[PDB]
RNA sequence: UAAGAUAUCAGAGGAAAGUCCUCUGAUCAAACAUGCGCUUCCAAUAGUAGAAGGACGUUAAGCAUUUAUCAUUGAACUAGUUCAUUGAAGUCAUUGAUGCAAACUCCUUGGUCACACACGGCGCGGAAGGCGUGUUUGCUGACGUUCCAUUCCCUUGUUUCAAUCAUUGGUUAACUGAUUUUUGGGGCCCUUUGUUUCUUCUGCCUGGAGAAGUUUGACACCAAAUAUUGGUGUUAGGGGAGCUGGGGCCUUUCAAAAUUUUGGAAGGUCUUGGUAGGAACGGGUGGAUCUUAUAAUUUUUGAUUUAU
């Protein structure tokens, strides 16, 4: 599955975040798992009132996690070509 | 199976770490580099070519421009063209990597310019820079008097080539 | 056995999706999913109105139903028509599939049959 | 704070916001007609960035962004509504145009050059130190 | 476990456990009480269910009430044929 | 599936909030596949520092289905 | 009774055309919503003061140009001194209109109530016109 | 407005500007270019649009006009679990035949660089 | 994360029960063609417009509203109020936020096509669907292995008229129609903005040109460290011949049925599509889908209708 493909291309860029209790994380993505579950690092952190604090690092059910917005940039990574040739694989 | 398609190439033995160990990989980080540097000039070289859409003139303007005289159109040769682009491709690369730091270099003997601007030991991002000397301890007994034969002149101001017989020819005053 | 495989041969037939908010859509349906996501054609999408003299309804289909484009201005009561809905299954509380259609030869699963058969 | 000598950096900032953020792209060129006038140390860095535009241009309406419809058919004489073969036109509008960026690149740097031969050059410290410092 | 061994188990559950209740109200023609999570109780006769407890029912009577500021009102909504969501339902007793 | 990496936060001080408004600080101990999480020393947080503020035990333990967030307050 | 030149041809369904044409003339009328259009009998009104009918060919002859009926002679020419010749503008185009040589074919409906002949009329001149 | 294909899923609608509801009331509304197993989905330039508290007194029961509050995020990935359904707003800036030709040029092109990576990798 | 599977149904056949496999029907699906007096849409120049969508633009400190901490101790005070001190937390904003409305400016989109200025269709397209027949196929795509494959010409401002030149056909050297070469005149376009945006090299506004080349290739561009290696992208459009598919129509030949209808073969005419890859076979091959592990905290078998 791609959309979950593209959050591991995102090591390492600025994104953001929208957990479902309403917060709003926007910090350096530095670790991802299939679960989409993320570790940020260096994070600015919007409270649902809109109490805004900054933390070195944070870590997050990904469950709870509403949208990411992601760089611009990788609207052209190659998850999206529709039509790809693969050579043909190495034999075990 | 699994394949990193910067690459183009199939992982030999399919475990976790042998994907960290190409993820991490000298080759494969050159290529990614060089992927996205690619696709950053298409979308800028690439202009948008438009579509016109050519309305049928009127018989009032087209007497009105009529009387209003042909002007001259200037069309370089190949070889002038090749030059031009070359010159002003390398032009805007030059406007990418200036990023006028004039106010490091003014600050440079003020009392707390190891906490502020050199950057490997701020605060907010302090911590970041030591993963990836002039250290946070100096104070205002070393150094005492700027100029004691240390300090540099400040550099002066730039200017453009293109307009660089514009400037007044000579100076006001006789410098040294 | 998955009762959502008697779902998919009701295909093309006029039904009523009523939904966890309390948006009921009437509409012409299509493929079903094997996670039940109806995907529907000519639609209208609206909100009962409970009495109770002023009763406030769903504060949150109202909006979700104005955001979805099909809200036409002068539409007095609370509907929104629209052309191809895809609705994600877990939404769907209820379907009320219509009177004309037999049970009978529907509810007769095909791998039920298949497996005694093969037996 | 946007008139002091070394405010050239400050603008830098301040172009990379509205680029970065605003949609319309009339800011962009309403801002950068002020740093064209301003003496700043770093100001050829201005004029790079305006002329890298005006080249840019591909358009006679993208002329109604620098200046108003009315002022560019009495200063210059040249006209938006110019219907006919227009490709020589906008090339001598540019030409036209990019002259009185020249004769203001002629004004700032006499204002310039003489602030900096005469003052700025000479003044060796601009920060505070301390009651004990002495200066020259 | 094999394929073969699941559909064993499938009827095992549904003839000898708690869905039994279900069941042998599906053959015996009895009617059902059932409570959806939206706080209202439909009276129907059930002419089919499955594993996720969702359920194809007939002749269903809806009775729905609400209440705003103590004052109540009971409203009742009659269906020939539905098509019911298993997660909803939270209790299904059989009628006498 | 995987085990969620939280390796480089073990024995640091963690502040975490419990489903809505609940926020529990502790030095975290150990981690499981679901999240579920245990941790030493237990203080439940609230609006006065001091005052509202008790502890809990000596050692509990959280299911995963009540971390939303779990930030690392200690290097 | 009067008609039209230079419209706007591209709308090609009727009732889709007319609520264009009823939109350029009276802003903030009724048909500037969208649920259902009237539709009176060969032999009600579309919009207050003065409009009833309107009336469109696909033919090669009568291309951009529409009758248009009104409820009675004077206010059809009400309409006219409305604008008094100063030509308002449909779509994008300055129509330039007259009164109509011929008849309203619908306002003969109201003349006659203050008609099968004409049908028959109709019928017959039409198969001669096909020849 | 638009109207799509009688039988069309979410697979064949890539690129069509979409209009994905989600549980709260909030409306993401951009070009799609992926989707999922679970129906979480990747919008390419997509607006949120909300209807905020005090202009919902408005949309009950009686030309309304609602102030939809909205912001810009571009390229989201969004999750399953909070979609509630999706409509479709825009068709794609290149027509139906010219997808078409783009996918040929595409998929010979691609065949192309094999080969001249297979010749490349065999002979050196 | 794994295992399994690649439309369903029914009939006849091969190795009493079931499985495996094969051709015959029905239904289902996809791709491709191809039709419907099918449905909807595709913008002034006889004018300085206008339609859809925006502006994260201006007017604008618009106008109209409502908002700016809590606890402890003392003084005065009416019988709540102000002042000072001690502690607790504290998004920024008050030129704000919330509601109301207008005007102006500016951005992206398209057939700004052909014929006509003429008292409720059947011009040539393109876009978006619905509906119907036919063929192929029964998940789809690379890769290898044996086989079948096997072309050209002109053009890259365009159109129109005139002059002459050449070629072909009709008729009694002459006339007429079609086509091509050189010049001249008129019309429109040149934003093609890197002055044709298929490459390269020469070159231009008193001109629209010349040379070379076209896919195991060439060209452009980007990245380095001290020429090389690694990456992204371009290799186009228009017309004609040929060659071949699909569609309607006509005449002929044939078979069945009661002069006609149904099917098959050939020729003619109109229309439309393709024009360099295709078939078989093979794999410890890729991806899609489907079923089951899987209704037990990380998506889909309910903690968002704020409810007693």
């Amino acid at each position: 599955g791609i959309p979950v493909k593209l959050l591991n291309e995102a090591q390492g860029h600025i994104v953001s975040l929208e957990l479902t209790t309403g917060a709003t994380y926007r910090g350096k993505l530095v670790e991802s798992e299939d679960s989409m579950n993320v570790q940020l690092r260096d994070v600015i952190a919007t409270e649902p009132q809109g109490a805004v604090t900054h933390m070195d690092q944070i870590f997050v059910r990904g469950s709870q996690i509403k949208f990411i917005v992601v760089p611009d940039l990788l609207k052209n990574a190659p998850l999206f070509k529709k039509n790809s040739s693969r050579p043909m694989p190495p034999i075990r | 199976r699994y394949y990193c398609e910067y690459c183009h190439s199939y992982l030999t033995h399919d475990t976790l770490s042998v994907r960290k160990s190409h993820l991490v990989g000298k080759n494969h980080l050159r290529i990614t580099a060089d992927y996205y540097r690619n696709k950053a000039r298409d979308i800028i070289n690439k202009h948008n070519h438009k579509r016109r859409h050519i309305g049928k003139r009127g018989r009032k303007e087209r007497e009105n421009s009529s009387q209003n005289e042909t002007l001259k159109v200037t069309c370089l040769s190949n070889k002038e063209k090749r030059h031009i682009m070359h010159v002003k491709k390398m032009n805007q690369k030059e406007l990418a990597q200036t990023s006028i730091d004039t106010l490091k270099l003014l600050y440079d003997g003020s009392p707390g310019y190891s906490k502020v601007f050199v950057d490997a030991n701020r605060f907010d991002i302090g911590d970041l820079v030591k993963a990836s000397s002039r250290s946070r301890d100096e104070t205002c007994e070393s150094n005492p008097f700027p100029r004691l034969n240390n300090p540099k002149k400040l550099e002066p101001p730039k200017i453009l080539s293109q307009w660089s017989n514009t400037i007044p020819k000579t100076s006001i005053f006789y410098s040294v | 056995m998955k009762l959502v495989n008697f779902l998919k041969k009701l295909r093309n037939e006029q039904v009523t999706i009523e939904l966890k908010n309390g948006t009921t859509v009437w509409g012409t349906l299509q493929s079903v999913s094997p996670q039940m996501n109806a995907i529907l054609t000519d639609v209208k999408l609206t909100l009962p109105q409970p009495r109770l003299n002023k009763l406030n309804s769903n504060g949150i289909a109202m909006a979700s139903l104005y955001l979805t484009g099909g809200q036409q201005p002068t539409a007095s009561d609370n509907i929104a028509s629209l052309q191809y809905i895809n609705i994600r299954g877990n939404t769907i509380r209820q379907i009320i599939l219509p009177d004309s259609l037999n049970l009978d030869s529907l509810l007769v699963d095909q791998k039920q049959l298949n497996s005694l058969r093969r037996s | 704070v946007g008139l002091h000598f070394f405010s050239g950096e400050f603008w830098d900032l301040y172009l990379e916001q509205i680029s970065s953020r605003c949609t319309s792209s009339k800011k962009y060129w309403n801002v950068l007609r002020k740093i064209l006038e301003i003496p700043l140390h770093s100001f050829s860095k201005f004029y790079a960035l305006w002329l890298q535009r005006i080249d840019d241009i591909m358009d006679l309406k993208q002329l109604s962004q620098l200046t108003s419809k009315d002022e560019l058919l009495k200063k210059l004489k040249i006209d938006i509504n110019y219907s006919g073969r227009k490709g020589p036109y906008l090339q001598d509008a540019k030409k036209k145009l990019k002259k009185i960026t020249k004769e203001m690149y002629m004004v700032v740097q006499y204002q310039v050059l003489e602030i900096y031969s005469i003052f700025e050059s000479k003044i060796y410290i601009n920060y505070y130190t301390s009651p004990e410092t002495l200066v020259s | 476990l094999s394929r073969a061994e699941l559909e064993e188990l499938e009827e095992f559950e549904f003839k000898h456990g708690p869905m039994s209740l279900i069941n042998d109200a599906m053959v015996t023609r009895t009617p059902v009480i059932i409570s959806l999570r939206n706080n209202h109780k439909i009276i129907a006769r059930v002419k089919a269910f499955d594993r996720h407890c969702n359920m194809v029912l007939e002749n269903v009577k809806e009775l729905w009430t609400e209440k705003k500021g103590k004052n109540v009102i009971n409203r009742e909504r009659f269906i020939s044929k539905l098509f019911l969501r298993g997660d909803s339902v939270i209790v299904v007793l059989k009628t006498p | 599936v995987s085990t969620p990496e939280l390796k480089k936060y073990m024995d640091k001080k963690i502040l975490l909030n419990i489903n809505g408004s609940r926020k529990v600080a502790g030095i975290l101990r150990g981690y499981d596949i679901f999240l579920n999480v245990v941790l030493d020393d237990a203080m439940e947080i609230n609006g006065e520092d001091p005052a509202n503020n008790h502890q809990l035990g000596l050692q509990t333990v959280i299911r995963g289905n009540s971390i939303i967030s779990l930030e690392a307050l200690d290097a | 009774a009067l008609y039209f030149q230079n419209l706007p041809s591209r709308p090609a369904n009727k009732e889709n055309y007319t609520r264009l044409l009823l939109k350029h003339i009276n802003p903030n009328n009724k048909y500037a919503i969208n649920p259902s259009l009237p539709l009176p009998h060969n032999k009600l009104l579309d919009d207050q003061m003065g409009l009833l009918e309107v009336s469109i060919s696909r033919s090669s002859k009568m291309t951009n140009q529409a009758f248009l009926t009104f409820v009675t002679q004077e206010e059809a020419d009400r309409f006219l001194e409305k604008y008094t010749t100063t030509a308002l503008k449909v779509q994008g185009r300055k129509v330039r209109m007259g009164k109509a040589r011929t008849n309203s074919l619908l306002g003969l409906s109201i003349e006659m109530q203050k008609t099968y002949n004409l049908d028959i009329k109709k019928v017959l001149k039409a198969r001669k016109l096909k020849r | 407005k638009i109207q799509v294909a009688h039988s069309s899923r979410l697979a064949n609608l890539i690129d069509y500007k979409l209009r994905v509801l989600t549980q709260d009331g909030r409306v993401y509304i951009g070009q799609l270019m992926a989707f999922d197993k679970h129906m979480n989905l990747v919008l390419n330039e997509c607006i949120e649009e909300r209807v905020p508290k005090t202009q919902l007194d408005k949309l009950r029961p009686r030309t309304l006009n609602i102030k939809v509050e909205k912001r810009v995020l571009g390229l989201t990935i969004l999750r399953g679990e909070q979609i509630l359904s999706t409509v479709v707003e825009d068709k794609p800036l290149l027509s139906k035949k010219e997808r078409l030709v783009r996918d040929k040029k595409e998929k010979k092109q691609a065949q192309k660089q094999t080969k001249l990576r297979k010749e490349k990798e065999k002979k050196p």
